[PDB]
């Protein structure tokens, strides 16, 4: 699809958060997000990242990655199938297809 | 008890009796223990419950369209082992395991009955009695309940 | 045999009872109680001063040779004077057997570090410190291992709440991740599950 | 269907070019398969 | 025998206070390096007053064993700052910059909610 | 009687004189046990099992047949265990685990369920 | 010495004197979630899905360890057909883990191609999981008493067609790694562990067998029906990364040998203990019989009570020795559940194993230990 | 007869400063030590044998989005179990919580007689079976 | 399976094996996705007589631990007999 | 069935609807309110009352193992019908 | 039983030693590895053409929770709360009261699809086959709030997927 397997943080356009975000890990996540060159999108994969999932009521888990960084797509499941994450990625493609940055600048 | 059934026949079914707005009766669940009969006669003083019929067709009730209204009636809900007698206002609202139990005191009268208040997600679901030998034993009045 | 009941091994129950007595006769100074369970596991209960003597004997003696430390953990019982029960699980490749050694302590009394006997105990003791707050004396490197830096409290204690005391969040004003008192959009729901009828009369306690 | 193809490529769907008033000539989507065909296309059964 | 217990490091409060002061000197001399390595927005004076406040809270302890633990935690908390195992977020959690002030008087607590 | 090229265990070197090495170590163990009180159970048991392992060495000139008798794996493993017992015996003198119990546990320290 | 906080779910703090690694300091906890504390608010059945998520590469072997422990405290026995199913999927899980361990060990040091060949085999094995349980990874299929459901018709034939060709897939993997001189240079005489240090550092599994220690719980302390199957235990000679790589490649072959016997010796019968105070009844008899409705109601709300006691139960999981120190207080919810992850002690020996090696060797040594941080941190 | 040297500590055992609890939830809370009352819908007495310690209830409100029951009290679900009353007070005292203790309520023995159902001259003669 | 004869020869020679006999893609040897309904058996406890639960109650046969010692001539023993030595496999002793 | 409130917002089968001045309605601006159009209370009222010739009848919901737990219903009262507590179907005795 | 993996003694005759010299100088075993990758270049790839082709699944697949009806249109759920009791994630919230006709029916039934672990225990506990996990696995959203299902969203799913849900349950209920 054009989606390379692995990309470095500074050469990347989308961040996929796949797993449980702990309180000891959150600052590292925000730092990587702030260093991503724009435009940048975040895909939240799985129940842990969406809302904490099985560890929602834990003392060491951030209840959802969306309270640390902005999120564009939520992929549900525990884990989502590899064909469900792929459906989410293709749903991010269509979302980018609806962007109208230039058509809004021209009307400023 | 055992963990499986070897009973291969059809089951008995009984018709329900209406005895007021407080106690809901589903008498197919009765196990003919006679706790309600002994309570209404000895503790409450109302000899309106009894056994009619014989054998497997023996039934518990009033035998006529009568309402078991008393200032102590609601207590037959607690002594009934089974769901034959269940609170009507409480019907279908909560399950016992999800309720938080707060041990409080009653103020509807001056006796000071010791009660248990059942809450669930910040809402009062029902009021139960709490044993106290010197005040109320394990009974409460209908108004307190 | 009964298809649904686990079979009994009386041979291994007699061998582990002989060895338990054997250990208690050699270390009277430390052993307080030896018991064998109904599924053939051996427990040696000791005074906390004998952690190094007892373990060294079991590792090096020619009839014990418990050369592998399977695990080391703690259990918290608020109703005892000494809350914390320290458990050592050991393995013997020579005789193909396992044994459990238990001692006790409290919030303020330290226990001797077992790293000299078992190099495996280095990280296990940090985990007991981090999660229960039991100090191990003479530890080469003792510090938090699992919790976040600056974390306050010991989360595996029975009185530490499940959801903790603080939660993290990103604040745009200060451009960093902040810590704040925990408020839950849905409170954890507590279920009272225990039945009011006795399940096992074999374990009944005197009234 | 084409049963000479290896399992996984032996069934495919060519989506409609319009659905519920939406132009789907280029913007196809895997959720456009109705439930009755969702079971055959995913090999949960052999019967269309 | 009940009051006879094993010590951690100090056999009496007099030896415990020696460890408390050595720890305080360690923290006092590290604030300028901490405020510089982490590029904090507080001043060195603000940093050194926070250390003073933290020590002041536990000034009423009369159990030598308890004081030993407080020093042990202090030395652990110190090793994290020196070696930069913490991050700017962890250091700044001592200050509570993103929490609105909470009233301390009876009337203000009455207006907002039910807590005492 | 051919010497073995490897013990099969990493870090454990082959020993060319297994019989001589074991006699020295077992004799050293028996001499260290002499400093322990007569009645202490550690001395009575360790002497009992050290002597019968020392008698197996002095009655079996074949290494392969000796290992079958001792049942301790490679003869190099049996030598390593002798060095561990010798070190243990030297430490039991300083600990004196044959003395009475130091202290009793609290009343309900080992009760379960609570 | 130069110090680097490599960081990110592993944060390594190393001091390097040029090319050499003078000290390795693993900082863990970036995936600590408080699993062991959450298990104390769950019934024994509600805590079963937690174990799928500890070593998420060997899901069904973590269920088995937890199921053996509970069945031991309950004093019950799973039926014979369930045990054979629990060995069949124990070995299929062992193929899943060793492919991940070997191929991600080779992808981290450059060789990227064997990862894609063998992850097509993992995908097919994920269908065996999905056809029995309905979930590709976290099946929750093994439970105290046996397995949740019986095998669907035709699955054993599809397991046979897969196993028939797998041995060829391993051979192609060995044509790329075993004799390649670049692979050997990265793994030979790297991370040497003495047979005596391994025992004292808490190692288990191929970390022991790589150094010549003859130990495998499947043969010495067997569980289920592992004493009715024939297989060989690979043993190393030099105790390095290369010998340990050969033990895992050869253990993949001995799993195909066990699977070929499970398919042929699978007996008939039921798939969960026929005691309805532990295992739920059938839905058909739960809708006609009064006792079966009572027992279904109580097992799914209160759960079954477990007699008071404590047990340490262990298995030969793909990554080593996996066990739980389960403690019961006589109620439906466990009191304490400590989890012994083999990668916790293995990663504590990284500092020892990386003395006198280059920085690029620490990558290989972490790979050879087969670390998954779901179990290390819990 | 321990080998280690022991020291004397004649002070109240207090650990409020090393447990990590915020001071907000040490001084303003009120623990309640009690033996749970028997559930009146059942005759079982197996839940009335151990001492419990719970804390005081606080505010629960409604989530604006879904209507769930939100809370800000981190001790809302905390329940501890103790073998005896003396051990419960010990845990509260060293943790700094203020507590109230309620004495165990045991039902008094009753005088039962099946023959009293058929008395000749007394008021206990029942009228139905 | 649709590879021409020439390409089949080229692939077999390059790998040194007969790949066509052990293809890693599934064509028709797999089970039908629709199967006839099953009829599963029942366990040993499905009886109408001689089946009282007190005679097969595993949980109620568990006992509390037995105390061998408590503070409130004899031949040396070991926890178990020494482990017997393992034997080299006749299947393939050396890899 | 679904009936709309005076402000134009539909009412769910549970009776839920935001009052006119409730700020929570803003969540539906530029969006919709999910309401299921098949009210179960209306659907089960259309089912005919089944006539039977016995004092006691049994209901399992249909489909055998695919229905609900089997219950027996008493039809001794002619004032009302016998209703199943699970599926809501009604039964009546034939003129006796 | 056990076997050695790496305990061979290489021969030291001239022919064997020359064989390893040719291997060292002429890179024989490296070119043997190039041939294996060449063979895969001519094998048919295993890629499927998503979204026009889909990966095979089975009747037991666990996807999007849903609420079912009886063939008459009456809801199957009778607010027993067994699913709420068994859910290991506490993702289900229920409230019930007598209905206008007196039936035991819910007034709230929410599933938090971000707490949910998609485990299937809710559909094992249900005595009336009301809450099921369907076969749909493509329901990703653009906001967090769209994944907090209420009773209306769950009843719409059941009506939407009933044709496929019923056929799957027909195919598997004999194993349950
Ligand atoms: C230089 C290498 C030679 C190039 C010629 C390739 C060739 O003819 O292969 C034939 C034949 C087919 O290869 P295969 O391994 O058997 O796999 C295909 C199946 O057999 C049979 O597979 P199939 O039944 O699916 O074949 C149908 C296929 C029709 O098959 C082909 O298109 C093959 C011919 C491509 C040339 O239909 C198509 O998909 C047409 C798409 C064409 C896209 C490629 C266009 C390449 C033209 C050059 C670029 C110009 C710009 O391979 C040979 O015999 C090679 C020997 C000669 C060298
Ligand atoms: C040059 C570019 C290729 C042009 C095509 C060459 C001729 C194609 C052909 O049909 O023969 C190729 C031949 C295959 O023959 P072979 O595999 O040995 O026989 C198997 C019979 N089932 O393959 C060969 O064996 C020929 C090379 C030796
Ligand atoms: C030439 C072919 C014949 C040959 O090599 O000699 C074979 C002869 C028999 O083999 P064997 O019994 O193993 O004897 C070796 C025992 N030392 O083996 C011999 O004993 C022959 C004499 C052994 C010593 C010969 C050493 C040969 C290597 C010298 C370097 C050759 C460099 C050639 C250039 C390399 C670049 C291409
Ligand atoms: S698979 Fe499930 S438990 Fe594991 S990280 Fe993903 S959402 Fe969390
Ligand atoms: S108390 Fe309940 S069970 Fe007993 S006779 Fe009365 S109705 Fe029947
Ligand atoms: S809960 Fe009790 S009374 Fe009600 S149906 Fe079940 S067994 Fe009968
Ligand atoms: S699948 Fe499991 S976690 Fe999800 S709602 Fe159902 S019972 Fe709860
Ligand atoms: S288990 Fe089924 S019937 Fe009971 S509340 Fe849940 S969905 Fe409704
Ligand atoms: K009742
Ligand atoms: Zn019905």
């Amino acid at each position: 699809f054009g989606v390379v397997f692995r990309a470095s943080p500074r050469q990347s356009d989308v961040m996929i958060v796949a797993g449980t975000l702990t309180n000891k890990m959150a600052p590292a996540l925000r730092k990587v997000y702030d260093q991503m060159p724009e435009p940048r999108y975040v895909v939240s994969m799985g129940s842990c990242a969406n809302g904490g999932g099985y560890y929602h009521y834990s003392y060491s888990v951030v209840r959802g990655c969306d309270r640390i960084v902005p999120v564009d797509i939520y992929v549900p499941g525990c884990p989502p199938t590899a064909e469900a994450l792929l459906y989410g990625i293709l749903q991010l493609q269509k979302k980018i297809k609806r962007e109208k940055r230039l058509r809004i600048w021209y009307r400023r | 008890g055992s963990d499986r059934s070897r009973f291969l026949e059809g089951k008995r079914a009984v018709e329900d009796k209406n005895i007021g707005p407080l106690v809901k009766t589903i008498m197919t669940r009765c196990i003919q223990c006679t706790r309600c009969i002994r309570f209404a006669s000895e503790i409450a003083g109302v000899d309106d419950l009894g056994t009619t019929g014989r054998g497997n067709d023996m039934q518990v009730g009033t035998y006529i369209e009568k309402m078991f209204m008393s200032e102590l009636s609601g207590n037959i809900i607690d002594i009934c082992p089974v769901g034959a007698l269940t609170s009507k206002p409480y019907a279908f609202t909560a399950r016992p395991w999800e309720t938080r139990k707060t041990e409080s005191i009653d103020v509807m009268d001056a006796v000071g009955s010791n009660i248990v208040v059942s809450t669930r997600t910040g809402e009062v679901m029902r009021i139960l009695p709490r044993m106290h030998e010197d005040i109320n034993e394990e009974w409460i009045s209908d108004k307190t309940r | 045999t009964r298809p649904t009941v686990r079979p009994r091994n009386d041979v291994a129950h007699k061998q582990l009872s002989a060895f338990g007595e054997y250990v208690a006769e050699i270390l009277p100074k430390y052993v307080q109680q030896v018991q064998v369970s109904c599924f053939n596991e051996l427990e040696i209960c000791i005074h906390p001063d004998g952690v190094i003597p007892v373990l060294t004997f079991l590792r090096d003696h020619s009839n014990a040779q418990f050369k592998s430390l399977a695990d080391l953990t703690a259990v918290d019982i608020p109703t005892r004077q000494n809350r914390f029960e320290i458990v050592y699980n050991l393995l013997s490749l020579r005789f193909n057997s396992r044994i459990r050694v238990k001692t006790y302590t409290d919030e303020l009394t330290p226990i001797e570090s077992s790293v000299p006997v078992y190099k495996a105990a280095n990280w296990y003791e940090r985990e007991i410190w981090d999660m229960f707050g039991v100090f191990f004396a003479n530890h080469p490197d003792l510090r938090r291992i699992l919790t976040d830096y600056g974390f306050e409290g010991h989360p595996f204690r029975k009185d530490f709440p499940l959801s903790g005391y603080v939660e993290l969040r990103y604040d745009d004003e200060v451009k960093r991740v902040v810590a704040e008192p925990v408020e839950l959009a849905q409170e954890f729901r507590k279920f009272d599950l225990n039945s009011p009828w006795e399940a096992f009369p074999a374990y009944r306690q005197p009234p | 269907e084409d049963n000479k193809q290896f399992f996984g490529r032996h069934r495919w769907v060519i989506y409609t070019t319009e659905m519920n008033g939406k132009n789907t000539f280029w913007d196809v989507d895997g959720s456009m398969v109705p439930p009755e065909w969702h079971r055959w296309l995913h090999c949960m059964t052999d019967d269309p | 025998a009940s009051t006879s217990v094993k010590p951690i490091f100090s056999r009496d409060m007099n030896e415990a206070k020696r460890r408390v002061r050595e720890l305080y000197r360690a923290w006092y001399r590290e604030v300028p390096n901490t405020v510089h390595l982490f590029q904090l927005d507080i001043s060195v004076k603000q940093g050194r007053d926070k250390v003073r406040e933290m020590f002041k809270k536990n000034a009423h302890i009369t159990d030598p064993r308890v004081v030993d633990l407080l020093v042990i935690k202090g030395k652990m908390e110190l090793e994290e700052t020196i070696k930069v195992w913490k991050q700017r977020t962890h250091v700044m959690r001592f200050f509570h910059e993103t929490e609105a002030p909470r009233p301390k008087d009876f009337l203000s607590k009455f207006y907002v909610g039910h807590d005492p | 009687g051919l010497l073995k090229k490897t013990t099969g265990l990493v870090g454990l070197a082959v020993c060319e004189t297994p019989h001589e090495r074991l006699k020295i170590l077992y004799t050293k163990i028996l001499d260290v046990l002499g400093h322990i009180p007569k009645n202490a159970a550690y001395r009575k048991y360790t002497e009992q099992i050290t002597n019968e392992k020392l008698s197996m060495v002095k009655a079996e000139p074949d290494v392969k047949k000796l290992e079958e008798r001792l049942q301790g794996g490679q003869i190099e493993e049996v030598i390593l265990q002798a060095e561990n017992e010798l070190s243990l015996a030297r430490k039991m003198i300083q600990w004196k685990p044959w003395e009475p119990l130091v202290e009793e546990p609290p009343a309900s320290q080992w009760k379960w369920p609570i | 010495n130069l110090t680097l906080n490599f960081g990110p779910v592993l944060r390594l703090v190393m001091e390097l004197s040029g090319e050499m690694v003078r000290k390795c300091d693993p900082h863990i906890g970036l995936l600590h979630r408080g699993t062991e504390k959450l298990i104390e608010y769950k019934t024994y059945l509600q805590a079963l899905p937690y174990f799928d998520r500890l070593d998420y590469v060997s899901m069904m072997c973590n269920e088995q360890a937890y199921s053996l422990a509970v069945e031991k405290l309950l004093n019950i026995r799973p039926p014979p057909r369930a045990q054979w199913i629990r060995v069949l999927f124990g070995e299929i899980t062992r193929l899943l883990n060793h492919i991940m361990a070997v191929t991600t060990h080779a992808l981290d040091i450059g060789a990227m191609t064997p990862f894609f060949w063998m992850f097509e085999e993992r995908e097919k094995m994920f269908e065996f999981y999905e056809r029995v349980s309905g979930a590709r990874m976290h099946a929750a299929y093994v439970r105290p008493g046996g397995v949740h459901q019986d095998l669907p018709l035709g699955l054993m034939d599809d397991i046979y067609e897969f196993s028939k060709n797998f041995s060829l897939r391993i051979d192609e993997l060995e044509e790329m790694l075993t004799n390649n001189r670049i692979w050997r240079n990265r793994t030979v005489d790297i991370g040497i562990v003495t047979a005596e240090d391994a025992l004292n550092y808490g190692f288990s599994g191929v970390m022991l067998r790589g150094s010549g220690i003859q130990w495998d719980l499947r043969k010495t302390q067997p569980y289920d029906v592992y004493d009715q199957v024939e297989f060989d235990v690979p043993i190393g000679s030099r105790g390095d990364c290369y010998d340990r790589y050969l033990c895992r490649v050869e253990e993949m072959r001995q799993s195909i040998r066990i699977i070929s016997q499970c398919l042929n010796k699978m007996p008939p019968g039921e798939i969960k203990v026929d005691d309805a105070k532990v295992s739920p009844p059938k839905r058909a008899e739960m809708k006609t019989s009064m006792e079966s409705l009572i027992h279904h109601f109580k097992l799914y709300t209160e759960g079954y009570q477990v007699p008071p006691g404590a047990t340490y139960t262990a298995i030969e999981a793909p990554k080593g020795e996996f066990g739980v120190y389960l403690v019961s207080d006589g109620s439906s919810r466990p009191y304490r559940c400590k989890i012994k992850a083999p990668g916790f002690a293995h990663l504590a020996g990284l500092d020892k194993m990386s003395k006198g090696h280059m920085l690029a060797d620490v990558v290989a040594i972490i790979g050879t230990q087969d670390i998954v941080f779901g179990e290390v941190d819990r | 007869t321990r080998d280690t040297q022991l020291i004397t500590v004649d002070e109240k055992l207090d650990i409020t400063t090393i447990t990590g609890v915020p001071e907000e939830h040490i001084k303003t809370r009120k623990a309640r030590i009690f033996v749970p009352a028997r559930n009146n819908m059942q005759s079982g007495v197996n839940n009335t044998k151990k001492w419990k310690m719970e804390f005081d209830t606080r505010e629960r409100w409604e989530n604006p989005l879904m209507g769930w029951a939100s809370t800000a009290d981190p001790l809302s679900n905390l329940v501890l179990t103790f073998s005896t009353k003396e051990d419960a007070v010990a845990f509260a005292e060293k943790n700094g919580w203020s507590y109230d203790v309620e004495e165990r309520k045991v039902p008094k023995p009753k005088s039962k007689s099946y023959g009293a159902n058929f008395s000749w001259n007394k008021r206990t003669r029942v009228s139905t079976k | 399976a649709s590879a021409t004869r020439f390409i089949q020869w080229l692939r077999n020679w390059a790998s040194g094996r007969d790949l066509q006999a052990k293809l890693q893609l599934r064509y028709q040897e797999i089970s039908k996705r629709t199967q006839p309904p099953p009829k599963l058996p029942v366990g040993p406890s499905h009886k109408l007589s001689n089946n009282y639960y007190c005679t097969r109650d595993g949980r109620r046969e568990a006992m509390p631990p037995s105390i061998v010692m408590s503070s409130q001539e004899k031949k040396a023993v070991s926890p178990a007999p020494p482990i017997k030595r393992w034997e080299l496999s006749q299947d393939e002793p050396y890899l | 069935g679904v009936r709309t409130s005076p402000t134009g917002e539909k009412v769910t089968h549970t009776g839920q609807v935001y009052d006119d001045g409730d700020y929570r309605k803003v969540r539906f601006v530029g969006r919709q309110k999910e309401v299921n159009e098949n009210f179960a209370i209306d659907l089960i009222a259309e089912q005919p009352v089944s006539q039977v010739g016995s004092r006691v009848i049994s209901c399992d919901g249909g489909g055998g193992a695919l229905g609900h737990p089997r219950v027996y219903i008493n039809l001794d009262k002619e004032t009302k019908t016998g209703t199943c507590g699970y599926c809501g179907l009604q039964f009546r005795q034939q003129h006796h | 039983t056990y076997k050695y993996v790496n305990l061979r003694e290489p021969s030291m005759d001239m022919k064997s030693v020359t064989d390893r010299a040719a291997q060292t100088l002429l890179w024989t075993e490296l070119i043997r590895g190039l041939g294996m990758t060449l063979s895969y270049l001519f094998r048919e790839p295993a890629t499927i053409n998503y979204p026009f082709e889909k990966g095979p699944l089975s009747p037991r697949f666990r996807g999007e929770h849903a609420l079912r009806r009886y063939p008459s249109g009456e809801e199957r759920c009778i607010a027993c709360k067994l699913c709420e009791a068994v859910c290991p994630a506490q993702a289900i919230t229920i409230e019930a009261e007598p209905r206008a006709d007196g039936s035991r029916r819910t007034t709230r039934y929410d599933i938090d699809m971000t707490k949910c672990i998609y485990c299937g225990f809710c559909q094992e506990a249900c005595p009336v086959d009301a809450i099921v996990e369907g076969p749909n696995f493509e329901f990703s959203t653009e906001t967090h709030e769209e994944l907090l299902y209420n009773k209306e969203k769950l009843l719409n799913n059941g009506d939407k997927w009933e044709a496929e849900i019923a056929a799957n349950i027909q195919a598997d209920y004999l194993y349950r």
